[PDB]
């Protein structure tokens, strides 16, 4: 009529073992504990949401902020500007913030990373 | 026996300790005489006669510790500050305490350019900031007072625009008139939320240099190890994450990082400070620990 | 000369795989369908078992007198061949001051193998 | 291909809707708990008496119409019980929902009323003193009519024919424990009964009859925490038992129950029980309280809406 079998078992994941010797040293629990790959990316999948939903949140407050900043760039001296002054206008031009450069950054294999660190 | 003074960047508090006393005595006095619970973040930070900025050890005595005496007549002085950071606020901090003591520490880090802060950013900072110090904006009790000392924006900031002093003033004003239906701890946090998006928050920057004798900064931060150019510090040019990384070691100038990934290759850089080759060793352990601590969140609980 | 040194030995992990997606059974479909439940985690949410029963006991400190109370009141009125075997059961275990937690936790502190051996020779 | 006509009885009400000739089991799940507001429907399942005489409970992913359910002593409507399956093992920290407790005080109270669950005297008058506190709210002195019980509803037949008691007398001490109750609501006293009920030593049992390899009558107790064995003669205390955590696999081929625990070098061991269906039951309630030992201990697998 029916029947299974259970097959390969696998798993992937994180062991934590803490140690109150140095560093941080309350006594939390629990004090050692395992996450999964997956636990790990559906965390991450959260975080981005979560700040997706805030940016959402904000639109009004980010839209004043680019009028204000139009509103008194005329009285710019762009010779008192520093050099990350000019950096953040650049960064604004191209359209990208912090989390969108380290996801893009972070997409790449850690083979390509150590390798692209290496010739800097 | 011992006698200590501890600053926070909200308040300061004076008293004896046992000369037996342990950094970890200490630490747990400060906590819980100001009600945090939230110890994790937190640190005590002092001077030693190397003159090294250095983070008092939990359990080693005060005194074995090599703190500078001599200039502060025999008192031993340390600065309560925040060691490691949140990846969000808004989920992350649970109470009031830790709140404030985030936001002082971050608006110091703003006002005093610490940390780059756009001109429009600082002003919406700004505005919050007033806020907090004096209540949602009441039309009653307006004084221009409120807003006129010269410590509410970065001077890299003012600097860079042909305004007056109350051009700035108005365009906070402005603000802090608009986003009045609030509580303290709420604008605190709408600061905060700000401010952990600047691309210089929450990183510990390095000199190091690469195998090439390149000149390279090194980032701490609590998601992993950022690597920037020597000249763009917003920007990274690569990055590791907290959980990418295996095992991280130095032998003299030389750190070695080991990643997870068995097939890839160690990398190397040099940083020529000895002392403070270990408290780069010491900020990797720490932001590690929550990194993995925040993904199990019962271990944050109080 | 060196001041201190250290060195990490042996990694060792005692864990439970949860796979828990069915095909009958419990429908539902909750997340995560795959965790890992540590030896010590087990252990510790045992532990915080017993005492929230333990606590449960303290705060009904007064229910349970009076329960012993109105067992001696009505104890008279008793019509002892009318008792079933399960009323006879309970009396003897109330005297000898066994109730149905403290039995499974000694039941369990023997090993599987002395408990099937048991088991088997019953 | 012809709706089907179907009668669900929760412990609070009766529920008729139409199907779709061929609708599914976890159809007409869904649209129970949807009815009654139910989100922790782990615990719960459709019972019903089969086309061969078997109490059974409705497959999920089955066509209703192809479970054998049995139709002609019914005038041709689909007959369930929705109750609960499953118990938890700390009602207090672990029954979210107000419908959850609820349906639980309901189906508890009449397994102790009917002497499903064995109780003792005294404590099923405390029991009966809370189900009156739940049924007319806390005492009160003005509307309290002396005669608002009746002490052959409210305890076991067990109990009162126990002792040379008459009803009244019995009453006079259900209402002089109900006046003292602290004043709480109705859904607090109802999990205060369950706390009460749960110690019970029969209670979240399921008994079944069972022989060894000595060929010895025991009964086999499957429950939230693990596989009881009892002697023929006392439900009330096992013998000895295994812990679901300590327990890796559990089948049966015809009579023959094999169980293999997680600990490999001890031996596997047997026990007989003679219904195969009964044994299918065996088995899902062995798979299914596993589950929820395991789900219990990841408290986010319990989340509801």
């Amino acid at each position: 009529t029916a029947g299974g079998a259970e097959l390969t078992t696998h798993s992937s994941h994180y062991l934590v073992q803490g140690d109150n010797s140095s560093g941080i040293s309350d006594d939390f629990e629990p004090k050692e504990f395992i996450l999964t790959d997956n636990e790990m990316e559906q965390i991450t999948n959260e975080m981005e949401r979560n700040h997706l939903d805030y940016l959402r949140n904000s639109k009004q407050v980010q839209s004043q902020l680019q009028t204000l900043r139009s509103e008194i760039a005329p009285h710019k001296i762009e010779e008192n500007q520093s050099n990350l002054d000019i950096l953040s206008e650049a960064q604004i031009k191209a359209g990208e913030n912090k989390y969108s450069t380290l996801k893009k950054l972070k997409s790449g294999s850690t083979k390509a990373r150590v390798a692209f660190f290496e010739e800097l | 026996s011992l006698s200590v003074r501890v600053s926070t960047f909200d308040s300061e508090l004076e008293f004896k300790l046992e000369p037996r006393a342990s950094g970890q005595d200490l630490f747990d006095l400060v906590c819980r005489t100001i009600g945090l619970r939230e110890s994790w973040y937190f640190g005590l930070q002092y001077v030693d006669t190397r003159s090294n900025v250095s983070w008092l050890k939990m359990e080693k005595r005060v005194r074995d510790q090599r703190v500078e005496l001599h200039a502060s007549n025999n008192v031993y002085v340390f600065s309560f500050y925040a060691k490691f950071f949140p990846e969000n606020v808004s989920e992350e901090l649970i109470q009031e305490i830790t709140q404030h003591l985030f936001f002082l520490q971050v608006k110091q880090s703003i006002l005093s350019m610490d940390i780059y802060c756009r001109p429009e950013a600082s002003v919406l900072l700004a505005s919050y900031a007033v806020h907090v110090q004096y209540g949602p904006y009441d039309y009653e009790t307006y004084k221009d007072g409120m807003l006129a000392g010269g410590e509410l924006l970065p001077k890299g900031v003012t600097d860079q625009y042909q305004m007056t002093p109350e051009m700035w003033e108005e365009r906070i004003k402005t603000w802090y008139m608009d986003h009045e239906p609030m509580t303290r701890d709420e604008v605190e946090m709408e600061y905060l939320k700000i401010a952990q998006d600047l691309d210089m928050y929450g990183v510990n920057y390095f000199p190091i240099t690469n195998k090439n004798k390149t000149k390279l900064w090194l980032g701490v931060t609590s998601v992993g190890l950022n690597i920037y150019d020597e000249r763009d510090k917003l920007t990274p040019k690569t990055t590791f994450q907290w959980n990418e990384i295996r095992h991280v070691s130095f032998d003299d100038k030389k750190f070695t990082i080991r990643l997870v990934d068995a097939k890839v290759s160690n990398f190397i850089f040099y940083s020529q400070d000895l002392h403070i080759n270990k408290m780069i060793l010491d900020l990797c352990k720490g932001n590690h620990d929550l990194y993995m601590r925040r993904r199990k969140p019962d271990t944050m609980e109080i």
